[PDB]
């Protein structure tokens, strides 16, 4: 087994200086990134020792040392796992890009300090995940593109502090990669001016229907049993937002977007589908909370009901898209 | 009087059959559809729907109210408004702008079982 135990063990009996192996690579790189990762983890600490403490309690600095330390030690232990573990597939033993990338290793200390603090968590002004990332200044969606190979580098992450980073993966792709000047849309638009970028945007796409879609399933099975064609033009409308009109997702939530579809659709087909029921519905989902529906972004930072959005803008920006199925 | 006399004449511009005449509501699905297919880019129908539309209201009249003597279908539709200057774009777009508004108001709140 891998007992929340096991790790602590792993990491307390780990070291504090990067492997020799794990120098190997930074001297195969085509420009040498010791000093380059090494200031950083140094810079980094105060940064997060100090808006640490700033947060939590007093007195208790001790603690903060220790978990940014903890933290860093398991950093550079998946780094080389996860270095390994790409020599093997893609052959190369070079790396030089990707170990001088500021955003990796920004991303990958930060999943850890999310991990080590997570497992040291019991005791501790609570941090759980969204903390973190505006901390290192680290944004959402970078962030997500570190967690699948991060769970796949470490065999020591107990079942529960696993789900707690598919957690935090399932929460970027619903909201926080959408949030307000991150890069998920300056990126989207790059990809309609010059496709095949790479297997990640699509990909991350690919990942967030899996997530919607599902949801979209619970509701439209209970809300909609009778003629359940309509469970497939809700979907196509809702793609079509976040593919073509994704900018009506900046500072909003995938479920918010289900929602309107599923209305706006079974508006323009008579159909016995009140908002008030769909709402409804929405709350008995495993993480849905009465805030999704109540405050909703509008103009500026101006929140309404969802109704609003709706009315005021989901119903007046794809209304055109809409209008084409009554 | 003049009833039969629009009866083609309308069922006509409406592109539909006599044989499904005084049923208003697979007339209106009609009346709509000559809607969705309008453009005064393709058609000067500014004239010939004019008329498509105040006939079609005229015949909507015997069906949409609900009568003292309550008697009859309830009708309960929209309100297709009689189409006489505003532009066929403000118009086409305000009726739709409708039939895909929500005009509910969220719920009270939580609950109070146990």
């Amino acid at each position: 087994m891998n007992t929340i135990q096991q790790l602590m063990m792993i990491l307390n009996s780990a070291s504090d200086q990067p492997s020799e192996n794990l120098i190997s690579y930074f001297n195969n790189c085509t420009v040498n990134p010791k000093e380059s990762i090494l200031k950083r983890v140094k810079d980094i600490g105060y940064i997060f020792k100090e808006k640490f403490a700033k947060a939590v309690g007093a007195g208790c600095v001790a603690i903060g040392s220790q978990r940014y330390k903890l933290g860093v030690r398991l950093y550079y232990r998946v780094m080389e796992s996860m270095l390994k573990s790409e020599e093997e597939r893609l052959s190369i033993q070079n790396f030089s890009k990707l170990l001088n990338d500021n955003i990796f290793h920004m991303s990958l200390l930060a999943c850890a300090l999310e991990v080590v603090m997570a497992t040291y968590s019991r005791s501790t002004t609570d941090l759980s995940f969204p903390w973190i990332l505006n901390v290192l200044n680290l944004k959402a969606f970078d962030f997500y593109k570190v967690i699948e190979s991060f769970i796949k580098a470490e065999g020591n992450l107990t079942r529960e502090m696993i789900k707690h980073l598919e957690r935090c993966e399932h929460r970027i792709m619903e909201s926080l990669a959408w949030l307000s000047d991150s890069p998920l849309f300056d990126l989207i638009k790059q990809s309609k001016l010059v496709p095949r970028g790479s297997t990640s945007l699509s990909l991350f796409y690919k990942k967030v229907y899996r997530l919607a879609y599902l949801r979209l399933n619970t509701l439209c099975e209970r809300l909609l049993s009778e003629h359940p064609e309509l469970e497939h033009i809700i979907w196509t409308l809702f793609q079509h937002t976040l593919q073509n009109e994704y900018e009506l997702m900046r500072d909003r939530h995938l479920d918010q977007i289900m929602m309107c579809s599923m209305y706006g659709i079974c508006k323009v087909k008579n159909i016995d589908l009140k908002f008030k029921i769909i709402v409804t519905a929405y709350k008995d989902l495993p993480h849905a909370v009465q805030e999704t529906f109540k405050r909703v972004l509008i103009k500026e930072e101006e929140y309404d009901s969802i109704i609003v959005f709706y009315n005021s803008v989901f119903m007046q920006r794809l209304k055109t898209n809409i209008l084409q199925y009554a | 009087s003049h009833m039969r006399e629009e009866s083609l004449q309308l069922m006509d511009l409406l592109g539909l059959e006599r044989s499904a005449w005084g049923n208003i509501p697979l007339m209106r699905k009609a009346y709509l559809k000559k809607c969705k297919e309008f453009h005064p880019d393709k058609g000067g129908d500014e004239e010939k729907m004019k008329k498509m539309n105040t006939l079609y209201k005229k015949m909507e009249d015997g069906v949409k109210y609900a009568h003292q003597p309550d008697f009859g279908g309830f009708w309960d539709a929209t309100e297709i408004p009689t189409y006489g200057t505003d532009e066929w774009e403000q118009w086409w777009n305000a009726f739709n702008e409708e039939n895909l508004f929500c005009s509910e108001e969220m719920p009270s709140s939580d609950d109070e079982a146990t």
